[PDB]
């Protein structure tokens, strides 16, 4: 608990625009809760990676806290971060000695969720493709011309794996462990289970596939909230 | 690219559409005034209301349906109503007079000068419809009206279209319980008319239906209202494979093979589980093992036979809910083994499953309470042998002395149609007995 | 380099499809954009065999994706992994099929098929050099089963020289889904002997009493037995991929799997599985390995084959292992099994060898084997047809297609003797 | 809002509900009265808006939570939160 | 071979089972006019 | 997993049913609200509460109980009472007329009006639970419902379930301090039914507790709320081993197999200890050396019948707290060395022991408090034939000229019956008389 609880800080923002290198929080708005890491418990997994808790507390503490340092030279040496530009999510150092990053893998019978049962979230210690992420806007209409926008924090955001496009939100899923009891964190698409008759779209033309034609339900929802104070 | 066009015909056909449209644009949530809330027309292109709805263009939702009536009070009553802006000013077309409970005034005297508007209607509406899988009708067997028209338009349609499928979900008389004296002749002369020229129809007899909501939903004074709020419920469930995505999908023409082995006397009888209400519903486990179960009891039925009598033929699952396919077969394994359902001896697998994943929507002022499963019942046995007697005896009993018969004889109904239809009749009390039977 | 084509039709034959893209996709380090973002560099040497270049240096694959129902198309498109395929390659009506074999062959499925063969000739031009055509697809569904065989049949005409694969999901009389599930598979299965070159028969029952036993899952969903056979595809074109010690095309195992000319229907099984809670207590090597993959139970076929003898078989090692354990381990349970790698031809086991491991996996195998025990499947599973024919009807579903009884009664003329094929070389001796 | 008449349709549905779920020989009042007492646990005779909308929701009225609160504050006049059933059943039975 | 298939000739016989739209197999044999009904594929 | 249905029938068993839930519902937590919520508890902890109450899925549990009597007044007190919102709304099972202390009544004309209910809600209730160990019935022998609805229920499980056990504690009328006038005319008959039909039944007479209740607890003015805190006790002392941890668990099933040598004697009496109040309880020791002792003591039999006037013939204990078992031993071995219990010759071991580590929970405002030990003792012998014979001389007297016997008559029951009911009551008598003879 003391290291866990140890004093966090979590870095300003400046005109709302959320830049890498600022210590920010992840909260679930539909779950009231924000993103919670454990570094004790282990997962049934041979590589090095540990389970990660939604926590309906919203006091600031280290182990809440991550880094958004930017995943891959790119285009835009401009340090405002732009939609569909790749990033990774960075524990802060405080938590554990060696660099963890939260990571995924694809559906498996022998790889599935503990609870949800869906495609589980992992914090392990590896360095390939399963490190990066995208944010995408909440409304769905405006997801095309989004592309290379500037991002505000205070608005809503979601989250897809860019090596598989799996949403990560999360769900009202008790779960078990020792800092009290917490919900699960997992990736899937929650999308409305209302069909879109897409084939007749293209042949006849009028949408193309990349505007999607699926509304995105709210338990997804998550969104990026600086400190209250510089 | 696909829908299904509802044709609603009589007092009973009127009533039901009007429950089922109800519950079709709650659940699919356009606003009662025809007009979507601005925040959810993404998929306004596509979408799913296309099965029932065809946008304007400007945002108006049309339903894809036609009233008839031959009585102006139901139709003034749906204009008047919360209804009004929904339904399109045309396409409820209006009569002049009753037909009063004459199956013979309701099909050459005066349904001839309106049966012409029907067509042209029914026509133009599915000229806009791209991909017509099938039409349905519901209507009153024992109403003047609804027989007439509901036959004339059935053999009009046949020549019309031709190889369109198309299912019949009439309401038969109650066995003991009756509205109507002259029902048995209504009864009869409209089973000859729909026999050759219908596909597929369902019984939706009352008692049945009554007893149901006695039993479970705890409602000792129940109204029609209620009657008509499952009936919306089996529609919705019938079709809602045709416009939710599922694992298992079972569409229109899904059924005229796994359900018909034969053309002319196409019958069925069904049946809906759960059926809770809000005091004895959070108490309870509600799983799919049980649910099935509660289906296959005879007391549940919804018609007025009790399936033990005979033999099994076949019978269709839909499920809609949280249901989990490896539980739907085991479920079916405990049906086939228990032994007071007995398949006729023929049945090999007569079992079609269906898995959707939208569950059920629930309407505000109804009976039911908020479910997360349910199971759709259709199947038929020659347990439909004793609706069909049963409405014929009446017809020999009350026609050995000519009753009621000069009514019809002087309308323009020729003397040997009760002659010919009967023999049909006789044609339908010896069917389903050769293989109710070691041969 | 001597790649492939795939058509699966059918919603049943859509959903394995659906997974398997999701599968391969992953093996050659491809995320859902068609994007490359690999790690080793042997991943992409070999990536030519299922997909086509493209602008932009994006990947699709080579698949044709054909239905007779607009749901099934439309639902795929729509979800994750949903970009890959190429929009013009899909093909789709406005009828449908409804499980009637009759609809799927003569009215509505025959009109239809120039497109798809349009479609299909096109694509296998472009390769360098076709190696074949798989094609997966359900016989107890309408389109697959009866429009789908008739495109395995037409292509026949066109191309006589390359082999043929079939992943057909054939319904079994545990738990029918469907009524029509035993007027559809076989009319399509009729057609099937004389066209296919080779047949997989995956069984529904396999599948469940798969999961539920090793894996020990509570409450699987479809997703759960849709990877497993998607597993299995991997296997058969693995090596086809990778380099390594002993390779063997599609073709390779062609040749040391069917003994005699038409008898050329398998049986598979995926090694090894364990549960979640089980991973750990397990040490993993060659030697137990042998024990699953053998093993009856893991077979996904209906038929158990202990109630036969095997005539051929071949395994798929999978994971880095030397030569001399995996032959040893061959000459013992072809002793102890002997009984039996029936006894007309010795060493009837085949052996591969590749060294590209399951990612997250050190050592699985895949598992394709010729045994009689296929007999039951043909002899039990809708039986009732031999008694129940005798009534001659629900025929006026069908003949609205102009389909004859004598397309019936030919047919066991033709089909009376497969086990009376089976059967005879199964007590056969020198 | 539902200001206008709408709130007494509600009722007018409501009181159908209790007419429906009425035993023999008992007037829809005392039908009411007995649910009242059901969802009640304290025994004072004073209910919370939670109780009202759970009695509503056992006899399948469910509405949204400003259609309730309307309802609510309609036969609650005095403007405390705790409405007497005594009366609200009895005005029931009168209508 | 051996496999399966169908029946199809359904406007044959039994005169009554005939064309009685309940899958009911193919007709009803009523040779003796007593029991097993035929016993798709 | 491990789970048994309990039966109540009759006025006797429901308030003794009321007792026991409470206390069952007290061990758990579950308040009355129906909720656990314990110390926050979700999901961090066993799972328990399998043995006697289900999951609904989200939040509350529904027990596994079905209630039975003729007249609602009973019923309707509960439906009303303090844990109206814990039961099935519809479980409970509610009559329309009173048995009027008739068995003719209760067993053959207005008692088949509503077996069919009973039986289709067990069925429904063994459905849900897997590991069914077993049946537990509660009822009264001395009431024309408790005895002809009883022993008709009975009767049916035995051939519906047959190999379950069932394990049935009832209510004789007291030797001297008994209210009805017609009691024993259904206990004998009440008697044929379950002597062949019950596999262990628990002598529970009434008079035997107001002594134990008056010389232990110092009350001079019981009433039934007192009494039935007794039994609520026993009941949940026997079967509390199969639900928490104990050094030595047993099952509901070893108990045919360690206590009725023998098919048709299979009568057993219970007793309790210790016993003490809330006033002079923290003063005195409570040791396993001499709870034990008094334990045996004639005086504290929970049955009005002495055990100095026969030999012992099985005996079966469980023992609670911190007991450290080596104690159970020694307790046993003194009580062989004292010569006023004695055994008989053909039973060598003849105690047989568990150990389980929950202590017995308080329910406040009662009369006994929290101590830290107890134990119950259960044991065949063979001086239950006194209480048999008892019934049966009152039985002859009132029997020898037709005492109120048009009454039972006049039902349907036949006359000769009351002879087949002599004859197996005596017949048991003789039977156990040829037990204790020496070898
Ligand atoms: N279950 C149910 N049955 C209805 C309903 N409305 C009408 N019916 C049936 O209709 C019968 C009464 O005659 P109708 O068929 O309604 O008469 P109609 O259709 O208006 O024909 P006409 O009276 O000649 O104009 C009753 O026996 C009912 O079985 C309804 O809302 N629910
Ligand atoms: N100890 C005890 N005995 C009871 C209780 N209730 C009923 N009895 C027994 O029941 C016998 C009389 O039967 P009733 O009072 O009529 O109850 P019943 O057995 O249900 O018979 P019915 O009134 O017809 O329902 C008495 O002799 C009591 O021994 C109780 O609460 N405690
Ligand atoms: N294993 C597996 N079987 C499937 C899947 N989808 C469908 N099926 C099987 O396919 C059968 C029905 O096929 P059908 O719908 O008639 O094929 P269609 O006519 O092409 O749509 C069912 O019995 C299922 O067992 C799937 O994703 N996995
Ligand atoms: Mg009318
Ligand atoms: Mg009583």
């Amino acid at each position: 608990l003391k290291r866990s609880l140890g004093g966090v800080n979590l870095s300003y923002a400046n005109e709302g625009l959320v830049k890498f290198g600022y210590t920010v929080m992840i909260e679930s708005d539909f779950m009231n809760a924000v993103v919670a890491s454990n570094i004790w418990d282990k997962i049934t997994g041979t590589e090095e990676a540990y389970g990660v808790t939604v926590t309906s507390q919203k006091e600031p503490i280290v182990r809440t806290a991550f880094q958004l340092l930017r995943y891959e030279q790119d285009q835009y040496q401009d340090d405002v971060i732009h939609y569909g530009q790749n990033f990774k999510i960075a524990v802060i150092s405080r938590l554990s000695e060696k660099p963890l990053y939260l990571t995924s893998s694809h559906i498996t019978p022998q790889k599935c969720a503990k609870f949800s049962r869906k495609q589980e979230v992992s914090i392990s210690t590896n360095e390939g493709i399963n490190s990066a992420w995208c944010f995408e806007y909440m409304d769905p209409k405006l997801r095309y011309e989004m592309k290379g926008q500037p991002v505000r924090s205070g608005e809503p955001v979601l989250i897809k794996h860019i090596p598989t496009c799996q949403w990560l939100a999360t769900d009202n899923v008790q779960y078990n462990n020792e800092f009290g009891q917490e919900f699960e964190v997992f990736c899937n698409s929650y999308q409305c289970h209302n069909k879109t008759q897409n084939l007749i779209a293209e042949k006849v033309g009028r949408k193309t596939i990349e505007t999607p034609m699926r509304n995105q339900t709210n338990q997804n929802t998550f969104r990026i909230v600086t400190a209250l104070y510089p | 690219m696909r829908e299904v066009i509802s044709i609603h015909v009589g007092q009973g056909g009127i009533q039901v559409g009007n429950a089922c449209w109800e519950l079709f644009c709650l659940e699919h949530g356009i606003q009662p005034d025809g007009q979507m809330p601005s925040d959810k027309t993404i998929g306004g292109g596509d979408d799913a209301f296309n099965t029932f709805f065809s946008e304007t263009g400007a945002g108006k939702h049309v339903p894809r349906a036609v009233f008839l009536d031959l009585e102006p009070t139901v139709i003034d009553e749906v204009r008047t109503g919360t209804y009004r802006q929904l339904f399109h000013p045309e396409q409820l077309i209006s009569g002049k007079e009753d037909a009063a409970n004459n199956f013979a005034r309701g099909h050459y005297t005066i349904g001839k000068e309106i049966v012409d508007l029907c067509l042209d209607r029914i026509r133009k509406l599915a000229d806009n419809c791209t991909g017509l899988q099938g039409f349905l009708v519901f209507n009153s067997v024992g109403g003047g009206t609804g027989s007439g028209l509901g036959s004339l338009l059935l053999e009009r349609l046949s020549v019309d279209y031709g190889k369109k499928s198309k299912l019949g979900f009439t309401i038969y008389p109650s066995p003991q319980v009756s509205t109507a004296v002259v029902e048995p002749y209504n009864s009869i002369l409209s089973t000859h008319s729909l026999l050759e020229h219908t596909d597929v129809a369902v019984m939706l007899d009352n008692e049945a239906i009554y007893d149901i909501c006695r039993r479970n939903l705890d409602i000792e004074r129940p109204t029609y209202t209620n009657l008509n709020r499952l009936i919306a419920q089996v529609i919705s469930s019938l079709t809602a494979s045709l416009r939710f995505d599922g694992a298992l999908n079972v569409d229109i023409t899904e059924f005229q093979t796994n359900l018909v082995p034969y053309p002319r006397i196409h019958f069925m009888l069904s049946s809906y589980a759960p059926i809770i209400s809000a005091e004895k519903a959070y108490h309870e486990q509600l799983s799919v093992a049980e649910i099935t179960n509660s289906a296959f009891e005879p007391a549940n039925m919804m018609a007025k036979c009790d399936p033990r009598h005979g033999k099994y033929m076949a019978c269709s699952m839909m499920y809609r809910g949280d249901v989990v396919p490896k539980d739907v077969n085991a479920s079916i394994a405990t049906i086939k083994t228990k032994r007071t359902i007995q398949f006729v001896d023929w049945c090999p697998t007569g079992f079609k499953v269906g898995i959707n994943y939208q569950p059920p929507t629930v309407v505000p002022g109804g009976d039911l309470a908020k479910v997360m499963r349910a199971v759709c019942m259709i199947s038929n046995s020659t347990a439909i042998a004793e609706v069909f007697s049963r409405l014929d005896h009446k017809f020999d009993l009350m026609y050995a002395k000519r009753a009621f018969v000069h009514w019809y004889v002087g309308e323009g109904m020729e003397e040997g149609e009760f002659s010919e239809a009967r023999e049909d009749l006789a044609a339908l009390e010896k069917d389903y007995e050769e293989v109710g039977i070691e041969t | 380099m001597r790649e492939i084509v795939h058509i699966q039709g059918g919603q049943c034959g859509n959903q394995i499809g659906a997974k398997f893209w999701e599968v391969i996709s992953d093996e050659h380090g491809i995320d859902p954009t068609g994007t490359y973002h690999g790690d080793s560099d042997l991943q992409l040497e070999r990536i030519n065999v299922y997909y086509n270049e493209a602008t932009g240096g994006r990947y699709v694959p080579r698949a044709i994706l054909m239905d007779l129902e607009p749901g099934t198309m439309d639902s795929v498109r729509a979800g994750p992994f949903g970009q890959l395929f190429r929009p013009d390659n899909f093909v789709f009506g406005q009828t449908g099929a409804g499980n009637n074999w009759a609809k799927g062959h003569y009215t509505e499925g025959a009109e239809l098929i120039d497109s798809v063969l349009d479609v299909v000739r096109k694509e296998a031009e472009g390769c360098d050099c076709l190696q074949g055509f798989q094609i997966t697809h359900s016989l107890g569904g309408g389109t697959g089963s009866g429009m789908g065989t008739l495109l395995i049949s037409k292509v026949r005409e066109e191309y006589p020289d390359r082999i043929m694969e079939t992943f057909s999901v054939v319904p079994s009389p545990k738990v029918s889904d469907t009524v029509v599930e035993p007027y559809n598979a076989t009319l399509s299965v009729h057609q099937l002997v004389e066209n296919a070159d080779e047949c997989m028969v995956i069984d529904n029952e396999a599948l469940y009493d798969i999961c539920f036993r090793t894996l020990k899952l509570t409450t699987p969903t479809y997703g759960d037995l849709n990877h497993l056979v998607s597993a299995a595809m991997s296997g058969v074109t693995c090596c086809l991929r990778f380099p390594g010690q002993l390779n063997s095309d599609l073709r390779k195992l062609a040749v040391n799997l069917i003994p005699f000319p038409r008898l050329h229907f398998f049986m598979i099984g995926f090694a090894p599985l364990t549960s979640r809670g089980s991973q750990q207590y397990r040490a993993l090597t060659v030697p137990e390995l042998t024990q699953q993959m053998f093993d009856a139970k893991n077979m996904m076929c209906a038929a158990d084959p202990r109630h036969g003898r095997y005539l051929t078989a071949s395994a798929l090692f999978r994971g880095r292992m030397s030569t001399k354990e995996v032959d040893e381990q061959m000459l013992n349970v072809q002793n102890k099994n002997s009984s039996y790698f029936v006894e007309w031809i010795p060493n009837n086991i085949k052996s591969s060898i590749c060294d590209i491991p399951p990612k997250g996996l050190k050592m699985a195998v895949t598992f394709v084997g010729n045994s009689t025990a296929i007999q039951e499947m043909f002899k039990r599973v809708a039986e009732q047809f031999t008694a129940m024919f005798r009534r001659k009807a629900f025929l006026h579903w069908y003949t609205g297609e102009g389909m004859d009884e004598m397309e019936f009664t030919e047919a066991e003329s033709n089909m009376n003797d497969l086990v009376s094929e089976y059967q005879q070389y199964q007590d056969a001796t020198a | 809002y539902v200001s206008p008449e709408r709130l007494n349709d509600l009722e007018l549905i409501l009181y159908e509900k209790i007419r429906q779920k009425t035993l023999p020989g008992e007037d829809e009042g005392r039908t009411v009265y007995r649910a009242f007492k059901y969802f009640d646990i304290a025994e004072k005779g004073v209910i919370d808006i939670s109780q009202f909308k759970a009695a509503l929701e056992k006899f399948g009225c469910v509405f949204d939570d400003k259609e309730i609160h309307a309802l609510f504050s309609k036969f609650d006049v005095n403007r405390s939160g705790k409405i007497c059933y005594d009366e609200f059943c009895g005005n029931f039975a009168r209508l | 071979r051996l496999q399966y298939l169908g029946d199809k000739k359904s406007q044959k016989s039994a005169a009554f089972f005939r064309d009685t739209r309940v899958s009911s197999c193919s007709y009803i044999s009523l040779k003796g006019g007593v029991p097993r009904a035929i016993p798709y594929y």
